[PDB]
């Protein structure tokens, strides 16, 4: 049922082919998921703007390793952040009728 | 100091290693 211990070794293998890296992007979910700060799975998304090569070796060393995921917390917790665009506090609810 | 960082908020995550070539 319910998943216990997220794994991302098997993940990928639990995974056909072409989904591959496909769920935990390329390798900034398994780094982000160790820290945790806003959202593994979003900040993903973000730090995605490099090539999958270059995360691969930031995941082998935590000196490039952090440099990127750190400045994720960062940036999207500024960029990606909650979508304001909601509706205004000043919307009529009462009709004036008769 | 409203410097942005190394990993910006770039697109989603996709499947990065996308190797579906037969």
């Amino acid at each position: 049922g319910p998943l216990g211990s997220p794994l991302t070794a098997s993940m990928l293998a639990s995974a056909p082919p072409q989904e591959q890296k496909q769920m935990l992007g390329e390798r900034l979910f398994p780094l982000i998921q160790a820290m945790h700060p806003t959202l593994a799975g979003k900040i993903t998304g973000m730090l995605l703007e490099i090539d999958n090569s270059e995360l691969l070796h930031m995941l082998e060393s935590p000196e490039s390793l952090r440099s990127k995921v750190d400045e994720a917390v960062a940036v999207l917790q500024a960029h990606q952040a909650k979508e304001a665009a909601q509706k205004a506090v000043n919307s009529a609810t009462g009709v004036p009728t008769v | 100091v409203l410097m942005s960082k190394l990993s910006v908020n770039a697109p989603e995550f996709y499947p990065s290693g996308y190797s579906s070539s037969y």
